[PDB]
C-alpha cells in the first residue's frame, strides 16, 4: 500500500522561508523519483520541483526554491525562500513511476491529498518609497559642540535613519587636531587594546549614544559617528560632528 | 589530529570534562582540497 | 601600528588626472581591503571608494560615480587610485585605510596519500568589512 | 619508492649480493602523520 504524507504549510510573510516534506512509506525510495505539483486556485497543476538523481525545477522558481531527498528517512523536502505572494497555492506530492522525472502530470501514478501554502503579506513588510527602498537621503544629526568641567560626564547624541542606525550596526571614530582619525567604538559594544574602558557607547531605537567618563585635556577631539552596510549604499553615512571642548 | 577544547555552553558542574570541541581537516568531494570541519566529541572517545 | 605611508598628491588643474600611491608595510597587504576617505579642510568626514581583498567587488559614492577609479595590486603591496574629470571641490585630504576581518583560507590544496603537508591555500573568504581602524598621515591634493 | 643498499655484514661470497637494505617513508595510523621505516629485501623482490 503505497502511501504519501506530507507537512508545512501555512502563513509566511513574503520574503519568508519555509520547508515542505513528503514521506514515502509503501514503496522503495530509491527505485523511484519525487516532484511537487501546485494547483493555483482555478489553475490547473504546475511543475514546481522534482528530484530523482537530478534536481529539476519550474520556470517561475527562479532559483528560489530547493529540493533534496534523504534517504535515511525517505523523504523529500522543498527549502522556499523569498516566497513572494504569487505563489500561494495548494501543493501536491506525488511519486513518479520510475527513477526519471517528467514536468507533465501524467508522468506520476500516487498523488497526496494536498497542503495549502497561502501568503499575503501584500508588500506590508517592506514598501519602500523612503523607508527601506533606498533609504532616501538621510543624514546623521549631531549636536555643534559640547563644554563641561575636567574629570566630568560628557553625552554625544549621533541620530539618523532607521536603516543605518536602526537596522545597522554604528562605529565612531575621535579625530585629534592636526591628527589621524582612530577607531575608538565598533558595533557600539566593544573597544580596542589601545583605548581604556574610560569610553561607553550604547543604542537604541535609530540614536545612538556616547557615554565619555573622566573627560581630560588629551581627549579634546573631533568625533563622528558612522554606520556601514554593503546592502544598501545609504546606510553608509558619516555624521555632522562634535567638538569636544575642556575648561 | 584533532585540536580539542572544552565546551563551555552554560555546562553544569557534573558535565566538566566530559565534552571536547575538536576541529580537525577533511577531504573535500574533490580529493585534491581539504577543508577544516568540526564536531562535539564525548570525554570517553578521544586521547591525548 | 603598522606603517602606513601616502604620496603620489600635488598641485592639478581642475579637469586633469592623478594617481595616489598607498604602501603598506608589516602586514598582509592580501589580506584586507582598501578604502579612501576624503576630508575637506575644516568638514567632516567623506567615504568615497571600497574595494574588497580581491579586488572584484568595488562600491563608489555618489558625488565620484563614473570617475573615480580604484584598484589594488597585492604583488606590489601598493595602491592605485585613479582619478578623472576633477573639479575645484576635489580639494581636501585623502586617508588610507585597511579592513578589520582578517581573511581566513577555505580550502587548501592536497595530496591524498599525504595529507600531512602544508600546500599553498586555494581558496578563500573575504572582503566588504568596511571598518577602519588605522588611518594613515594622509596625502595633501589641490584643484585649482 | 625506495633508498636501497647492500647488506654486508662479513657477508659469505655467495651472496654477494642477494639481499638490500630498503628505507622509505611509511603512513601510520593517523592521516596527517608519516615514519620513516625500513626492511630487508631479497633482489628477486625489488626492481631498480
Ligand atoms: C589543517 O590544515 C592546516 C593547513 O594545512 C593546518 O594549519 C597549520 O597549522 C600549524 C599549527 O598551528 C601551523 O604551524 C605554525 O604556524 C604558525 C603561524 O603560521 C601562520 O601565520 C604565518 C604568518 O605569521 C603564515 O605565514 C603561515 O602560513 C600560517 O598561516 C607559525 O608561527 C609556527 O612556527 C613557529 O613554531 C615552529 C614550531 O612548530 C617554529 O619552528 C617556528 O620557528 C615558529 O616559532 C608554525 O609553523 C601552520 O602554519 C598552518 N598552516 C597553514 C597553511 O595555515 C592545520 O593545523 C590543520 N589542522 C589540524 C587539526 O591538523
Ligand atoms: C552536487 O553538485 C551539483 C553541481 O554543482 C549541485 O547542483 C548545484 O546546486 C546549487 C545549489 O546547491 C545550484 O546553485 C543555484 O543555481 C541557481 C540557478 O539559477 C541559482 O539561481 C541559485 O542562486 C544557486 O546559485 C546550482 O545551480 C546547481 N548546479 C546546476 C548545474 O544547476 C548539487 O547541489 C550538488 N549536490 C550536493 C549534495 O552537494
Ligand atoms: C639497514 O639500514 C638501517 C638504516 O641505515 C640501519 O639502521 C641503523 O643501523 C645502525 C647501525 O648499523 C644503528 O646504530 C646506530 O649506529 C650509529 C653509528 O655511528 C650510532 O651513532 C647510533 O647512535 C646508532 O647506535 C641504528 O640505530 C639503526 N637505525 C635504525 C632506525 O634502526 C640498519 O642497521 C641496517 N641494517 C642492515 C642489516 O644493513
Ligand atoms: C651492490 O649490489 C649490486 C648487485 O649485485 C652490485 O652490482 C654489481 O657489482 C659487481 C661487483 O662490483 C659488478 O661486477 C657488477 O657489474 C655490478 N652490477 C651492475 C648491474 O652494475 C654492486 O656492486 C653492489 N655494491 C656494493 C657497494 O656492494
Ligand atoms: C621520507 O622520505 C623523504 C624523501 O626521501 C625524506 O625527505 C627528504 O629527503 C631528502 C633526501 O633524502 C633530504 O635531503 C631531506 O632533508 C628530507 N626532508 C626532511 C624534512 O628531512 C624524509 O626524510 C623521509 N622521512 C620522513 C620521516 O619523512
Ligand atoms: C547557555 O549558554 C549561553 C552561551 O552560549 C548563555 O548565553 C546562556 O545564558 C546559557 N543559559 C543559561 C540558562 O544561563
Ligand atoms: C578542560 O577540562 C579538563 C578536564 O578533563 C581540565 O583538566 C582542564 O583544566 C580544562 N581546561 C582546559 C583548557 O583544558
Ligand atoms: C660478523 O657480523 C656479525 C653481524 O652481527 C657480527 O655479529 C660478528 O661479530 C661479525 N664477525 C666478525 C668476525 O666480524
Amino acid at each position: 500500500e503505497v502511501q504519501l504524507v506530507e507537512s508545512g504549510g501555512g502563513l509566511v510573510q513574503a520574503g519568508g522561508f519555509l520547508e515542505l516534506s513528503c514521506e514515502l512509506r509503501g514503496s522503495i525510495f530509491n527505485q523511484y523519483a519525487m516532484a511537487w505539483f501546485r494547483q493555483a486556485p482555478g489553475k490547473e497543476r504546475e511543475f514546481v520541483a522534482g528530484m530523482g538523481a537530478v534536481p529539476h525545477y519550474g520556470e517561475f522558481v527562479k532559483g528560489r526554491f530547493t529540493i533534496s531527498r534523504d534517504n535515511a528517512k525517505s523523504t523529500v523536502y522543498l527549502q522556499m525562500s523569498s516566497l513572494e505572494p504569487e505563489d500561494t497555492a495548494i501543493y501536491f506530492c506525488a511519486r513518479s513511476k520510475s527513477t526519471y522525472i517528467s514536468y507533465n502530470s501524467n508522468g506520476y501514478d500516487y498523488w497526496g491529498q494536498g497542503t495549502q501554502v497561502t501568503v499575503s503579506s501584500g508588500g506590508s513588510g517592506g514598501g519602500g518609497s523612503g523607508g527601506g527602498g533606498s533609504g532616501g537621503q538621510s543624514v546623521l544629526t549631531q549636536p555643534p559642540s559640547v563644554s563641561a568641567a575636567p574629570g566630568q560626564k560628557v553625552t554625544i547624541s549621533c541620530s539618523g535613519n532607521t536603516s543605518n542606525i536602526g537596522n545597522n550596526f554604528v562605529s565612531w571614530y575621535q579625530q585629534r587636531p592636526g591628527r589621524a582619525p582612530q577607531l575608538l567604538i565598533y558595533e557600539t559594544d566593544k573597544r580596542p587594546s589601545g583605548i581604556p574602558d574610560r569610553f561607553s557607547a550604547s543604542k537604541s531605537g535609530t540614536s545612538g549614544t556616547l557615554a565619555i567618563t573622566g573627560l581630560q585635556t588629551g581627549d579634546e577631539a573631533d568625533y563622528y559617528c558612522a554606520t556601514w552596510a554593503a546592502s544598501l549604499s545609504s546606510a553608509r553615512v558619516f555624521g555632522t560632528g562634535t567638538q569636544v571642548i575642556v575648561l | 589530529t584533532l585540536q580539542c577544547t572544552n565546551v563551555t555552553n552554560n555546562i553544569t558542574d557534573d558535565m566538566r570534562g566530559e565534552l571536547k570541541n575538536c576541529s580537525f581537516n577533511m577531504t573535500t568531494e574533490l580529493r585534491d582540497k581539504k577543508q577544516k570541519v568540526y564536531s562535539l566529541f564525548y570525554r570517553l572517545d578521544v586521547v591525548q | 601600528q603598522v606603517q602606513l605611508v601616502e604620496s603620489g598628491g600635488g598641485v592639478v588643474q581642475p579637469g586633469t588626472s592623478l594617481r595616489l600611491s598607498c604602501a603598506a608595510s608589516q602586514f598582509r597587504f592580501d589580506g584586507y581591503g582598501m578604502h579612501w576617505v576624503r576630508q575637506a579642510p575644516g568638514k567632516g568626514l567623506e567615504w568615497v571608494a571600497s574595494i574588497s581583498h580581491d579586488g572584484i567587488k568595488k562600491y563608489h559614492a555618489e558625488k565620484v560615480w563614473g570617475r573615480f577609479t580604484i584598484s589594488r595590486d597585492n604583488s606590489k603591496n601598493t595602491l592605485y587610485l585613479q582619478m578623472n574629470s576633477l573639479r575645484p571641490e576635489d580639494t581636501a585630504l585623502y586617508y588610507c585605510a585597511k579592513d578589520l576581518r582578517e581573511d581566513e583560507c577555505e580550502e587548501w590544496w592536497s595530496d591524498y596519500y599525504d595529507f600531512g603537508a602544508q600546500l599553498p591555500c586555494a581558496k578563500s573568504r573575504g572582503g566588504l568589512v568596511g571598518i577602519a581602524d588605522n588611518w594613515g598621515q594622509g596625502t595633501m591634493v589641490t584643484v585649482s
